[PDB]
Order: structure tokens, then sequence, then C-alpha cells
């Protein structure tokens, strides 16, 4: 284990935390936010809430594991 | 007509161990909004912010950043509790403004008095190309 | 030669795209449906729908059998 | 000897004083 | 072929494959081919679910073919 | 305490709902609207809790759900040992494992894809399998 | 007048658009050209955030309330800080 | 194969154009929103109602069609190259039996003839060759920061925001510097043209290295 | 070992624990209430199990492919190198998957079946107020990392 | 108005940062501008043809002028067929000593950049012969911008 | 018999896959709800009409003179 | 004394307004209103679907023509 | 039995036996008739 070992260590670091910031959001954010606060209300797996308040494109928890995906896919 | 407004005084606020989802410095610059509302139990909520705080006896009082958080709270209060609320709006200064029932009435049912501020009396199809409308401060729908 | 050749299609990819985008843009703001009355201009937007189905027909065809026959050279 | 002198300014201070100038001007209020 | 072919659902939107749709329905009610069960684009998580399926399908199988080939062949 | 009591004959054994597509949910089973009906009768197909609002029924489905599952698996088994038996070099890979690739698939020559058909040697031929049920099957003293 | 809502003369007074303002924007006020006898109003466009479930409910031949989106304002574009 | 890519090539045209023209006679308006007009050229979208209508405007139009360019230009150039790359050194063979099966485009054009580009620089030493290995690479950077503005939308990215402009709000020495204009999160539309910009540019970018340092390397 | 383990939840005679009353006495300072209440919404909901579980044997699968390309099991499973790349490969992607459906699970039971009128947690509470601070925090760690790393 | 931009007041009070974004977007979009008027919609759009003349020819100032000052174009001349093109000189000052050795060709002193624009067989045809004759192409290119 | 004869086999075939199908959804179009005969497909109307494709040729011919293969401007809804 | 107005009932008519999801198309109409202010009277109902899933609106005298 | 042969005629059941037929025709061809690049008959 030289210093070729060390980085690649801490890349899969790196893209395990990206994989868990993406997911975590989705968990906790999943009833609420500060831009939907009736986030529940639309499902679980709804695809916007329209193009206001500056556009609200993939905001349901179905597309943070969506997201998920591709970094699970990458790590 | 009978629109005297509620005038909002200052009632004790429900329990709750505060979260980050409070006010931020938008409220000491801009506006923030406060929704009135009197509970004949003292049960468990869900708030807007998230997380669950608990309704006292009697009149309440919460602050709210947004006005649609003020609403998302009244449509819980209303339907799952079958409870009243208004909500206001605070300026910095301190001048509050009445907004919710703006009548009275929710605005779902009919009030004889009420205004017809923005209506085009003409089918949608009817508009105007925007042709008709360039280098004018026209809209087609306007 | 390549970086030349190369250079010009490029350009000219780019260029032919705009020449569409910016004929949105006349029927847009600047087009008028009663001075162009049955004009050849406005037949064009009188059966749109031939138009856009022999080009979705032609690009199939092309489609299928271009890599059809591809894979199985493959 | 020019390119030593040229290089910087373009790469350094003309970048330098034209986002400080910018920076100003968007952020304006009148 | 796969992976590249997901990105036609990945980046672009359902209102334009909406409208292309009723274009070449057209001309099936030219010849009476107009089915009943009236062509629809795919639902908005629906694009997004294709999208995200091929795009891991094309990733993983290109590695699976990559892999075992190479080793198989030098040991 | 803790006992067994069961049901006696819940929902009846009949072949009518197998051709009444979309039974389960109230919502698709009023037939094919559009074509965005037949998307939806598989996206909801095992979503057990949108059918029903009680967690009995969910339950009793998601435990004989299970019991396919884990059917599959066993077929899943069944064709691995029986592909190893009559169609493997494994009694020659037991002779020399060291130089001799496992090989458990053979095609049938049909349009010339009998060339993936390949010398993995020990007298045989066939695709060279890597899921390693060689080693398992020796370990086990097979 | 931060969005503009615009509601026409389709409209047939079902007070579904009404009850689907997230922010109290429309509001239902007296007509006399429908059976129900009453015809939808925007007269605090200004809280509209432009959420186009205001029109996801109206159920006429092609709509009978229409939202243009225009500048947009700190309220209208929902900021919380 | 001269017969086999001239078609491919003819797909390209077709296929723009039908995006192209598919924008163009829709603009004024269509079933699914009649009244387009009274939008402009570009705007994000009509909202999830009646099926929902992203990617409506005849700008989206225009959008969806310059991939297809790219791609039909990349069919274009491909060709010109390797045909002229394999008659500057007399091997014209090469081509008219490598070029009718995909493998031999993917193996004999661009396998083998990076070979020379991909050593720009190693750990070994450098060459001339290296600042198109750089490029090369880096074309691939920002063509792969274009996914990233196509494919994850607005609204995830604005509720990262608001809690990042929470976070600096009570950060102790960093809550004495105030942002004059609030942060938000870029706007549908401008994300797909940020996300174009980066994918054509990396596009560009990528090939023009290649096109360059593998000829260069050989001259001929 | 795990026979041992399997004699202690009671279950119809005297001896035995209850899970019920091992949740209910962890509870700390900085917590509050603590694991009260979680026998409830663990009990009564499928897709919380299910998201337990996933992430379980999601990542068990993982710790599967480490140790078996570096003790080996099997005999003449070492020199066969078309077997070790493919195990390790495979198991990796199985046990990727399995973590990522934890998360949809438990995204799904916050909207469902969570409810804090009758099956109220507290930490399950105080994870929610915070939620800012956690996100944030996450946040920085993931640029930190990211230009570090690469 | 009231700030930047000065030409739409819509985005000018947004007090976002989308202001800035949209405020560099739509400069050119001279109909959407807020009070125009057709007379404007014209003159300014010849004023701007001319700004984009004058960037084409500084443009084509700048490739006379280094191709004449650190380039080949008088040895180039005298073997077309081995002398790399020399597009202009390189001054970096993070290149160590091993670039400064392999960027240095064409029968210059230090690093250059070989020019694969094709400029040097064009301008060999049209019958410029020395450096001089593109340092005065150089200079009227220049006045012509101005 | 490089191109051309195999050429027009398949365009004999093709119709006759598109001339069977067209004369199901005509027959099946006059019922209480068209939706569900194409879920679920009436095996034996098929059946009698699976052969009709034999003469896709001669039959649609004819439908093209006396003006039935098309339509002219009612198009949506009926 | 005065008949009632527009098609009395199941008469087909083809629908005249350009913007509707049925231009050119044909439905059944079901009830007229007989309000002389009401503005849109004549109740069409269709066998298709619009977008929305609806499949009936209201209609103009003039933007209905009735087929025989 | 009559919702037996109801199931067997939807969609997908069908589509897998009338491929599965399709499938197994052709095979048969280019077993008997094998390389097939011309027709060869008049
Ligand atoms: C000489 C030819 C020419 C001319 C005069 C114009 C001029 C114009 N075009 Mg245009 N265009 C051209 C070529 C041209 N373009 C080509 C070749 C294409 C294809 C790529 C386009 C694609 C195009 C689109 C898609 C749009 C325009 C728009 C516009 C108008 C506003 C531009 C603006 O404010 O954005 C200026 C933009 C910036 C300052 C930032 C752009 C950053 C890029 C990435 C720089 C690299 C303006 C009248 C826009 C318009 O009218 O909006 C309503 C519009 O939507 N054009
Ligand atoms: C692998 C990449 C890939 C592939 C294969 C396609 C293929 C296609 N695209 Mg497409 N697209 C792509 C990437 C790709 N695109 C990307 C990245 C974008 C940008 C977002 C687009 C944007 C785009 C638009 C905007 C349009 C298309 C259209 C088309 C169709 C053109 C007709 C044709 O040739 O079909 C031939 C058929 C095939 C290639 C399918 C082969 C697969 C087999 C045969 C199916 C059965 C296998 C068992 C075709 C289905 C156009 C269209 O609809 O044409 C009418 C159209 O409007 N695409
Ligand atoms: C020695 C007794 C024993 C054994 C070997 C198993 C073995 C198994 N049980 Mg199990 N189970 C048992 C007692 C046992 N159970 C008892 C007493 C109960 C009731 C309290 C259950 C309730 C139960 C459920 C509800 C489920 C299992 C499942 C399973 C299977 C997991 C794969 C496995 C075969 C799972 C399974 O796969 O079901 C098919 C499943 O979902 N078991
Ligand atoms: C289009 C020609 C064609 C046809 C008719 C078949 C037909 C068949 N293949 Mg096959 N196959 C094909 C192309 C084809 N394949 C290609 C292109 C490959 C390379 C990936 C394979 C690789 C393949 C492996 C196996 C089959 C097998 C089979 C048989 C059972 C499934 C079936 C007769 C199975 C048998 O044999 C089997 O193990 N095929
Ligand atoms: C054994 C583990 C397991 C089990 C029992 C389930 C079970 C379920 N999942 Mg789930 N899931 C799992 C693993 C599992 N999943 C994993 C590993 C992931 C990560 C990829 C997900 C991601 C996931 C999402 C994102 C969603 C579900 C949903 C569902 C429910 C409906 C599934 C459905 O109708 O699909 C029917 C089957 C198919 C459509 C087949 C797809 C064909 C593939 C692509 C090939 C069902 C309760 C849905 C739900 O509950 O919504 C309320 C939902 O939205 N799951
Ligand atoms: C190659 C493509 C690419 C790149 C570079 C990134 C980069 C990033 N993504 Mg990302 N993403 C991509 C594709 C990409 N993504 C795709 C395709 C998707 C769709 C699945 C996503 C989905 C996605 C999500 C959902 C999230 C990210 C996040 C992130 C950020 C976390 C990493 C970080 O902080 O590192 C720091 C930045 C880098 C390592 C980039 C390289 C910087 C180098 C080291 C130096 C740059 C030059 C330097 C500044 C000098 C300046 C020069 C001067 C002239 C200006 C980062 C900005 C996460 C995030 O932002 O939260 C933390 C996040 O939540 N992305
Ligand atoms: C009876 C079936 C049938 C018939 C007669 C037609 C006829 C037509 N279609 Mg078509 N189409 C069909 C089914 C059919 N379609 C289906 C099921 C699809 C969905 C994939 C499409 C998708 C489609 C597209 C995308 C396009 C057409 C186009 C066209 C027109 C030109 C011909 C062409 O390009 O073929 C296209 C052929 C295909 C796309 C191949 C798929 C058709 C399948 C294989 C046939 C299905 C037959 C049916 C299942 C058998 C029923 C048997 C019954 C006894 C149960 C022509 C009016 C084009 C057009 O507008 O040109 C004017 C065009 O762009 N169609
Ligand atoms: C440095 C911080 C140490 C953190 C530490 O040691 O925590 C210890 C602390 C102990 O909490 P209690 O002892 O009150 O909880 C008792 C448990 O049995 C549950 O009630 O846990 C927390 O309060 C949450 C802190 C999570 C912090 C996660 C940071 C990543
Ligand atoms: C054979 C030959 C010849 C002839 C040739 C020719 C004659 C050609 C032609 C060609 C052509 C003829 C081409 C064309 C092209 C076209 C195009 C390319 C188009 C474009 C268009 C556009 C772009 C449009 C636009 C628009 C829109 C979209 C809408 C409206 C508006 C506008 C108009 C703007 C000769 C004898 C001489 C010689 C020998 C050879
Ligand atoms: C001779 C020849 C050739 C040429 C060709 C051509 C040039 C062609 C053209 C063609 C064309 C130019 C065509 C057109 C057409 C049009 C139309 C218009 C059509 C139509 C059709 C239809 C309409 C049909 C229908 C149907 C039927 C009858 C069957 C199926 C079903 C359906 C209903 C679909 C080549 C060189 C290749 C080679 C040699 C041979
Ligand atoms: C291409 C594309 C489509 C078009 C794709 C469609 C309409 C579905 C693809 C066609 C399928 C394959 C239907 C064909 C199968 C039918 C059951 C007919 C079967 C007959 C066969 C046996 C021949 C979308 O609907 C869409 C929606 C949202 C975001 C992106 C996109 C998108 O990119
Ligand atoms: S573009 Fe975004 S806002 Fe518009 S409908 Fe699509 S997802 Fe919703
Ligand atoms: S967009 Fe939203 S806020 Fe505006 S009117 Fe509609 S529902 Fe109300």
């Amino acid at each position: 284990l030289g210093t070729a070992d060390f980085l690649v260590h801490h890349i899969h670091a790196f893209t395990i935390h990206v994989t868990v910031l993406i997911l975590l959001k989705g968990v906790l954010f999943a009833r609420s936010s500060r831009l939907i606060p009736d986030k529940a209300n639309l499902g679980f797996r709804f695809p916007c809430d329209g193009p206001g308040r500056g556009g609200t494109c993939q905001v349901s928890a179905w597309d943070h594991v969506f997201l998920g995906l591709f970094w699970m896919y990458n790590a | 007509g009978f629109v005297p407004p509620q005038l909002d005084p200052s009632t004790p606020s429900p329990i709750f161990g505060g979260s980050t989802g409070g006010l931020l410095r938008k409220a000491q610059v801009e506006e923030f909004y406060v929704i009135t509302w009197t509970s004949p139990k003292e049960q468990v909520f869900e708030m807007p912010t998230g997380g669950a705080a608990i309704m006292r006896e009697g009149p309440n009082l919460l602050k709210l950043a947004r006005k649609e958080q003020c609403l998302a709270l009244g449509n819980r209060l209303r339907s799952k509790y079958k409870i009243a609320y208004q909500f206001y709006r605070v300026f910095p200064n301190g001048e509050v403004q009445y907004l919710h029932p703006k009548d009275g009435v929710y605005p779902e049912k009919v009030n004889a008095g009420r205004q017809g501020v923005g209506q085009n009396f003409r089918s949608i199809g009817k508009n105007v190309s925007p042709i008709e409308v360039k280098f004018t401060g026209k809209n087609s729908f306007d | 030669q390549a970086a030349l050749y190369t250079h010009h299609q490029y350009i000219a990819g780019f260029i032919m795209t705009g020449a569409f985008a910016h004929g949105a843009i006349f029927f847009i703001r600047d087009y008028n449906p009663e001075q162009n009355e049955d004009n050849v201009l406005a037949r064009m937007l009188d059966h749109k729908e031939a138009i856009i189905s022999h080009l979705s027909w032609a690009s199939l065809f092309l489609g299928f059998h271009t890599l059809g026959l591809y894979v199985h050279n493959d | 000897n020019l390119p030593s002198i040229f290089v910087p300014l373009v790469g350094l201070v003309f970048p330098a004083i034209a986002m400080t100038s910018l920076f100003l001007y968007v952020q304006k209020k009148k | 072929f796969v992976w590249a072919f997901s990105l036609m659902f990945l980046f672009s939107g359902r209102g334009y494959w909406q409208e292309l749709i009723e274009s070449i329905v057209w001309a099936h009610n030219k010849l009476k081919v107009a089915p009943a069960t009236q062509p629809r684009a795919l639902s908005i998580i629906q694009g997004r679910a294709v999208g995200v399926t091929h795009y891991l399908l094309g990733g993983i199988a290109t590695t699976w073919a990559f892999f075992l080939a190479r080793i198989i062949a030098v040991g | 305490e803790v006992k067994i009591v069961v049901d006696r004959d819940p929902v009846k054994t009949s072949f009518e709902e197998w051709a009444r597509p979309g039974h389960f949910s109230r919502t698709l089973a009023k037939g094919p609207d559009t074509t965005t009906w037949i998307w939806n009768l598989h996206a909801d197909a095992h979503d057990f809790d949108s059918h029903t609002g009680d967690l009995e029924e969910i339950s009793r489905k998601v435990f004989s759900a299970h019991f396919g599952q884990l059917s599959i698996i066993f077929l899943w088994l069944s064709g691995m040992y029986f592909h190893g038996a009559r169609f493997s070099n494994y009694e020659a890979w037991l002779s020399d494992p060291t130089h001799i690739g496992p090989s458990a698939q053979v095609v049938w020559p049909i349009v010339g894809q009998e060339i993936l058909n390949g010398d993995v040697g020990g007298g045989f031929r066939g695709i060279q399998i890597t899921s390693g049920f060689f080693q398992l099957w020796r370990a086990s003293g097979i | 007048m931060s969005h503009s809502v615009k509601i026409y003369d389709t409209c047939i007074g079902c007070t579904q658009c009404v009850r689907a303002c997230p922010t109290d924007v429309l509001e239902m006020i007296p007509w006399d050209g429908c059976k129900a006898k009453q015809i939808a109003s925007a007269p605090r466009t200004e809280d509209c955030v432009g959420c186009k479930r205001c029109e996801s409910a109206c159920p006429t031949d092609f709509l009978s309330v229409r939202v243009y989106l225009g500048p947009e304002t700190t309220r209208s574009m929902a900021l919380s800080y | 194969g001269d017969f086999l890519v001239h078609h491919a090539i003819a797909l390209g045209l077709h296929t723009t154009t039908l995006i192209l023209v598919k924008g163009a006679l829709d603009a004024r308006g269509s079933k699914l929103m009649p009244d387009k007009k009274d939008f402009g050229y570009s705007f994000p979208c009509d909202g999830p109602g009646r099926g929902g209508t992203c990617d409506i405007s005849a700008w989206d139009a225009f959008y969806l069609a310059v991939f297809w360019m790219l791609n039909t230009i990349g069919w274009v150039t491909f060709y010109w190259h390797w045909k002229h790359i394999t008659l500057w050194q007399g091997n014209v063979s090469q081509f008219n039996e490598s070029s009718t099966y995909l493998m031999g485009w993917l193996r004999d054009y661009l396998w083998l003839n990076s070979s020379q580009l991909i050593n720009g620089y190693n750990p070994f030493g450098m060459n001339s060759l290296s600042v198109w290995a750089w490029m090369f690479l880096f074309g691939h950077l920002v063509w792969a920061t274009g996914f990233m503005f196509l494919i994850s939308w607005r609204g995830y990215w604005q509720e990262l925001i608001e809690t990042l402009a929470w976070a600096h709000e009570r950060t102790p020495l960093a809550n004495l510097i105030r942002w004059r204009d609030k942060p938000v999160a870029l706007s549908i539309v401008q994300a797909r043209l940020v996300g174009l910009a980066h994918f054509s540019v990396g596009y560009i970018f990528t090939y023009a290295a290649f096109l360059i340092a593998s000829t260069s390397g050989k001259f001929g | 070992l795990f026979l041992i383990a399997g004699h202690m939840y009671r279950t119809n005679w005297g001896i035995g624990h209850g899970l019920k009353d091992i949740l209910e006495a962890h509870k700390g300072p900085f917590t509050g209430q603590g694991h009260k209440g979680l026998y409830e919404i663990l009990t009564t909901s499928w897709h919380a199990q299910l998201s337990l579980n996933l992430a379980m044997l999601g990542s068990t699968t993982i710790v599967v492919a480490h140790h078996m390309y570096s003790m080996p099991p099997y005999p003449y499973l070492a020199t066969d190198y078309g077997t070790q790349l493919s195990l390790f490969t495979h198991h990796m992607w199985i046990g990727g998957f399995l973590i990522v459906g934890a998360a949809a699970h438990a995204a799904i039971f916050m909207v469902r079946d969570y409810d804090p009128t009758t099956r109220y947690n507290d930490l399950l509470d105080r994870v929610l107020r915070h939620r800012d601070a956690i996100i944030s925090h996450l946040n920085w760690v993931c640029i930190f990392l990211g230009f570090h790393s690469f | 108005e009231l700030r930047f931009p000065r030409f739409s007041q819509g985005l000018a009070q947004d007090p976002t940062t989308r202001r800035i974004w949209f405020g560099i977007a739509t400069a050119h979009d001279f109909e959407s501008h807020d009070d125009i008027t057709e007379e404007r919609l014209y003159q300014n759009i010849f004023a701007s043809h001319f700004g984009q003349l004058a960037i084409i020819f500084l443009w084509t100032s700048g490739n006379l002028f280094h191709v004449a000052w650190q380039g080949n174009f008088e040895s180039w001349i005298q073997d077309p067929l081995h002398v790399r093109p020399i597009a202009h000189a390189i001054w970096d000052p993070h290149f160590g000593q091993p670039a400064v050795e392999a960027f240095t060709r064409g029968g210059a002193a230090g690093p250059v950049n070989i020019a694969y624009s094709g400029v040097y067989q064009w301008w060999y045809t049209i019958g410029l012969r020395t450096n001089e004759d593109l340092y005065t192409g150089a200079l009227f290119l220049l006045f012509l911008s101005t | 018999g490089e191109f051309i004869t195999p050429g027009v086999l398949f365009l004999y075939i093709a119709g006759w896959i598109g001339w069977v199908g067209r004369s199901y959804l005509i027959a099946v179009s006059g019922e209480k709800k068209p939706a569900m005969r194409e879920i679920i497909i009436d095996v034996e109307l098929a059946a009698r009409i699976i052969p009709r494709g034999f003469i896709w040729p001669v039959a649609a011919y004819r439908e093209l003179i006396n003006g039935d293969l098309v339509v002219d401007d009612a198009d949506i809804g009926y | 004394k005065p008949p009632p107005r527009g098609p009395k009932r199941g008469t087909k008519v083809k629908i005249l307004r350009r913007e509707s999801y049925w231009y050119n198309g044909t439905g059944s109409v079901v009830t007229v209103d007989q309000d002389p202010n009401t503005r849109y009277p004549v109740v069409v109902r269709f066998a298709k679907v619009n977008y929305a899933g609806v499949s009936t609106n209201n209609y103009a005298l003039d933007e209905i023509k009735e087929v025989a | 039995m009559r919702d037996i042969k109801t199931y067997l005629s939807v969609a997908p059941v069908l589509s897998t036996l009338w491929f599965g037929a399709l499938a197994g025709l052709l095979i048969e061809i280019n077993r008997l008739f094998p390389d097939a690049l011309s027709f060869p008959f008049f």
C-alpha cells in the first residue's frame, strides 16, 4: 500500500459520501422543505410541482433515488 | 359592510423545541407572517417546517416566513381538526396587515360584494396574435 | 487539409441550425395570418401534418435499414 | 523580452481590473 | 448502443414527444388505422425511469464484456 | 400468548380475475383509456399498499409472494445442477483443475454460432463459465 | 401583476381552481352567465407563485383560468431567505 | 463501405430536419397547447397538467436539434478523416474492408489511431503532443460535465441551496458577509442552454485534439 | 453462537426478553425519550422493515466480496482468475443496488406510514428538526473530499 | 431600469442572481428591449454590424502580425515541404524544462505553435513574399478596423 | 434474385401484415368500446380475417379506385 | 310558447371550436340549456378523451354544426 | 374454461405464442437452406 493506493482510497470515500448525500436528502425532505411546504401530500413519486417559484422539476423523493442510481453506478 | 378584520393581539405560541426551519434574516428586513388559531383541546400536530409541536388550549399564535407556509398549515388545521384560523403579514416597522379570509368568508364560496379584478370576457382562442401588440406595453392577454 | 475541412463543416452545421431557429421566431413574432391569406406561406401551416409524418417515415426507413444492414454485417 | 511583460498584463492585471470594474457596475443601484 | 440510447430519454422532455405523436396519429386517421387506445407519450416520471434503466444496463454490461473477455484470454 | 390462529379459505381459487386485467386496483379496472393504461398496469402490480388499506391483507400477500420468489430460486438452482451434469466437462475438470476451463453451456449449431463452442479443453467444447460452481461442487465432494 | 392570472368566460363556476391555489390568489364572485351563477376571479395576483396546479384543475374545452409567467419578485420566487 | 456511410449521413439530415421542421410549423400552436404563440419563442414548460408538458417550446425543438447536428457532423468528418488517412499512407485496402462493420470503425480508426496521442505525457517523459493529449482529456471533462445540467433538473438544486443559505447565515465570523443578490439555482431554460454549452464545447475540443494530434503525429 | 442467541427473546414461557422493553430503557440526555415508540413503527409498517433489512443485506453482500478474494474458500478458486474477478465484481453490484433500495423504501415510509399523532417517535423527530444542519455539513464534506481527491 | 441591465426593467427589479444571468443572455435581443421603436431597432443593428466588421479586421491583423514577427514565413517559402509553418511563440511561466525543449521546433529559438490554419500557403499564392509585406498588411487592416 | 426478387417477396408480406391489421381495427371499430377488443384480441374474428391478406394487392387496389382507402377532412373523433 | 333552442338530444354534431381538442370531430348532444343568458348552452358528450381525461364540455351555438 | 381461453387471448400471451412460432419457422428454414444470400429460383 503505497501512495497510488492512498489516492484511490480517498476516491472511494468521496463517491460513497456523495451517494449518501443524495439518498439522505431524499429521506429527510420527503415530507416538506422550505420550497414546497406540503410535499408529503403529493405522494412518493410525482414529477414536479409546475414551473413556478423558479421551477420545481424533480423534488419528489423518487427522483432523489433516481439520481442516486448514477452515483451508485459511479462509486 | 360588515368587514372589520380581526386586529391581531399578542397571545402564547405553541410548545415546541424549536427547529432549523424557522425564520431567517428575511424576517428582519422584508416581512414575516403569523397565523392565529384557537383550539378546544391540547393535541399534537405537524409543523410545516418539519417536526411536531403540540398546540395548547385556546388562542395560539405562530410565525412563519412565507404565505404558502401559513396556508399549508391552514389547510391541515381546517381539514384534520375542524378549526378556524386567519393569518397576517407583519412588516419590519410594525404595521400588520390582515390577509386570509379577507372578508370573513373563505374564498371558496361567494360573497356578494367582492371585485372582479383580472377577467377577460372572451374564450381563450380569441387572444390577439403577437404581431398586434408589438412595440407596445400591451400583451395578448392584457 | 483535415483541420480545414473539419472546421468548415462544423461551422456549416451550426449556421444551418440557426436558419430554422429564426424561422420559428418568424412564425411567432412577426407572422400575420391575415396578410398571408392562402398564399404559399400559410399553406405550409395548413398541411403541417403531412410534412411532419413523411419526414418521420423517411427517417424511420433509413434508420431501420442502415442500422439493420450494419448489425448484420457486424 | 516583450512577451514577459505583455503576457502577465493580459493574464493577471487586465482581468483583475476588468472583474472589479464590472462588479461595481453590476451591483450599482440608483 | 443501449447506453447511448438511454440519453434520448434523460435529456429530452415529454411535451415534444407528445406532439410528434399527434402528427403520426393523424396519418393513421387518414388510412383509418387510428387505434382506440389513444397513443400517448410516457409519463414524466416514466421518461426518467426508462432513462436510468437503460443507462445502468449499458454501463454495467459494457464492463461485463470488457472484463470476462480480457481476463479469460490472459489467464 | 403466541399461537397459530389462521383463517380458512379467504380468497377462492378461480380463473375469473385472470381475464380481468387490472382487477386489483379500482382505477385500473375500468379499462384501457389510452396507452397510459398499459404502463400503469405494471407500475402498480406489486404495490400491495395502494390496493387495500389494512395490514392483514398486505401481510398475506407479501407472505405468499415470497414463496414465489423462493420457488424461482430453487428452479434456478435446479437448472444449474442439471446443466452441470448433462452438459459439462466437470468430471474431466476434476482431473486437471489447474488448466482446464470450466464449461457448462453448449449451443446448438444453427447460423454458424457453433463458433461459440470454445476449446475449453478436456475433450469438450462450450461456453466457458465463470460463476465458479465447479469449485463449489468440488468443495462438497461431488 | 408579478405573474398575470386571467380567467375567461368559459368558466363554469366549479370552484376547482380556487380550492387548488396554495397561496390564496383566486376567489369566487357572483355572475349570471352560468347555471351555477358564479365565476372565478383573481384579485391577488401578487402572491401568485406560478404553480400551474391552479389550472390543472379547470375542466373545460381548453381552459378558463390561464397563467402567464412574467417577471419574478421575492415572493413570486418563493424565497424564504 | 462508402454506400453504407452515405445513408448514415442521409439519416442525419432528415432526422435533424425533422426536429427543426417540427419545431417551426408547431410554433404557433398544436393540440397539446393551441395558444403557444402567446408565450414567445422560449418558455420553460407549461406545467404538469394535461399529462406533463416538459420541453414544448419551439426553443426546445432547436435544443434537441443541436444534438443531432453534432452527431451528424460527427459522422461526416469521421468519414472524411479515415478515408483520407488510409489514402495518405497508401493503405487504401484497410478502409475498404474494415468500414463495413462497426467494430472496424471502433478498432481500426478510434483505438488504433490514438496510440500516439495518449502518450503525450507518461511517467517516462513528454512530447510535443502533450498539449494535444491534455486538451484531449480536457475535452472529455467538459463533455461529462454537460450531463450534469441535462439530467439533474432544477428543483433538486434549489432545495440544496436553501440549506446552504441557512448554514452561511448562522456561521460565526461568516454572518458578517451578506450576499447583495440572493442566491438561486439556474432557471429551467438556462440549465438546458448551459448544459448544451458544455456538451458542444467538450465535443469540439475532444475531436479537434484527436484530429490534429493523430494526423500530425504521422504527418501522413 | 447462533443457537444460544436464539434463546433470548421471550415467547411463551417465563424466560426471555421483551423487545419493547429493550428499546424503552436506552433514552439519553441529548436524545430525550430515546428509543421509546420504535417498537410500533417497526411493527405496523412493512416499508420500515424492508428499508432496514435492505441496508444490512446490502452491506453484507459487499463484505462478502471483500473476503472471498482475500481468503479463498473453495479449492482451486485462487488460481481461477476468471472466477475471482467475476465473483468480486458480481457481489459489489448486488451490494450496491440493495443499499439504494433501502433509501427508496425508507423514503416511502416517511410519506405513507409515518404519522406523528399515533406512531410518535422521539429520535426520528429530533432527526427531522435539525435536517438543515445534517445536509449542509454533509454537503461541505462532499466538497472537501471532492477537491482533495479528484 | 435603475440598474444593470439598463435595457430591461423587468429584469432589473429581480433581486436574486437570476438578473445577472438573464442580463447577459438578453443583451442583443433588440425587439424585447423596453421602449424599443422600429427606428431604433434598425439603427442599433446597423451600428452593431460595424462592430462585427471591426472584430473581423482586428482579428485578421493579429494573424499577419504574429506570422511576421515570430514566424517562419521567409524561411518556409524556401522549402514548403520541410518547414513547419509557425503560428506564434509560447511564453507560459508554468513550463518546466523538458517542455521548453519539446515545443522548440520549426527552426525557432524557443517554444512555438505550428500553424494549422493554412495561412502560410494562402499568402504564398496570392503573392506575399517577405515579412515586410505582412507588416503593412497588418497596419492596413488595423486601420480598416479603426 | 439479389434485390428485386427478394424485395417483391417482402412487399407482398408487408402488406399482408398491414392489410390484415387494418381490417381488424375497422371490424372492431363498431363496438361499445374498441379499447377492450384490442388489449384482449378476439381470436376467432382474427381467424376469419387472417387469410384476407392473401389477396391484399387485389383488394386494396379496388379500395383506392373506389376511394375508400382514405378519408378527406373528418379526422379526429369520427 | 317558444320551442326549445338548438339540437334536441342524441343529434350528432360537428365541433367547430378551433382550440378544442375535438375540432372537426363529432359528439353527441346530451342536453341544451334553455336559459337565454347562458353563455355556452349545448352540452356535448364525446367518445374519445381529452388530455385531462375529460369527455364533455359546454359549447356555443355557432360552434356547433348539426350533421345529419 | 371460458376464463382460461380469454386469459390466453390477452395481448402478451399471444405475442410469445405468435413470435415463438415465428422464431421456430425462421430457424427451420435457415437449417434447411443455409447461407441464403440470393434467391436463385427464377
Ligand atoms: C464530469 C462530470 C461531473 C463533474 C465534474 C461533477 C461535479 C460535481 N458534482 Mg455532479 N453530476 C454529474 C456529473 C458531474 N458532476 C452527472 C452526470 C450527474 C447526474 C447523475 C451529477 C449529479 C450530481 C448530484 C446529484 C450532486 C453532484 C455533486 C457534485 C459536486 C460534488 C463534487 C465536488 O464538490 O467536487 C468539487 C469539484 C470538482 C472536483 C470539479 C473539479 C474541480 C477541480 C479540482 C479544479 C477546478 C478548477 C479550479 C477551480 C481552478 C479554476 C480556474 C479559474 C480560471 C476559474 C461537484 C461540483 C454534488 C454536490 O454538488 O453536492 C456536494 C451533488 O449533490 N452532482
Ligand atoms: C395494423 C398495423 C399498422 C398499420 C397498417 C400502420 C400503418 C401506418 N403506419 Mg404505423 N404503427 C403501428 C401499426 C400500424 N401502422 C404500431 C402498432 C405502431 C407503434 C410502434 C406504429 C408506429 C408508427 C410510426 C412511428 C409511424 C407509423 C407510420 C405509418 C404509416 C406509414 C407506414 C409505416 O411507416 O409503417 C411504420 C411501421 C412500423 C412503425 C412498424 C410497426 C408496426 C407493427 C409491426 C405492425 C402491428 C400490426 C398489428 C399488431 C397486427 C394486428 C393483427 C390482428 C389480427 C390482431 C401507415 C399509415 C409512419 C407514418 O406516419 O407515415 C405516414 C410513422 O412515422 N406507424
Ligand atoms: C443536379 C446538378 C445541378 C443542380 C443542382 C440544384 C438545382 C440543386 C438544388 C439545391 C437546392 C434547391 C437546395 C435547397 C436547400 C434548401 C434549404 C437548405 C432550405 C432551407 C429553408 C429554410 C432554412 C427555411 C426557413 C424558414 C422556416 C423554417 C419557416 C419560414 C421562415 C423561413 C423561410 C426562414 C446543376 C445542373 C446546377 C449542376 C449539376 C448538378
Ligand atoms: C423501381 C426501382 C427503384 C425505384 C423505386 C422508386 C423510386 C420508388 C418510388 C416510390 C414512390 C414515390 C412511392 C410513393 C408512394 C405514395 C403513396 C401515397 C403510397 C401509399 C401507400 C398506401 C397508402 C398503402 C396503404 C396500405 C396498404 C394498401 C397495404 C398496407 C396497409 C395500408 C393501409 C398501409 C430502385 C431504384 C429503388 C431499385 C430498382 C427498382
Ligand atoms: C422517445 C421518447 C418517447 C416516445 C416513446 C414511446 C411513445 C414509447 C415507445 C414505443 C413503444 C415501444 C410502443 C410499441 C409497443 C406496442 C405495444 C406495439 C407492439 C407491436 C410490436 C410487436 C411491433 C416518450 O414518450 C418520452 C416521454 C417522456 C420523456 C422522454 C420520452 C422519449 O424520449
Ligand atoms: S419542465 Fe419541470 S416544471 Fe415543467 S412540467 Fe416538466 S418537470 Fe414540471
Ligand atoms: S399558479 Fe399557483 S399561485 Fe398562481 S394562481 Fe395558480 S395556483 Fe395560485
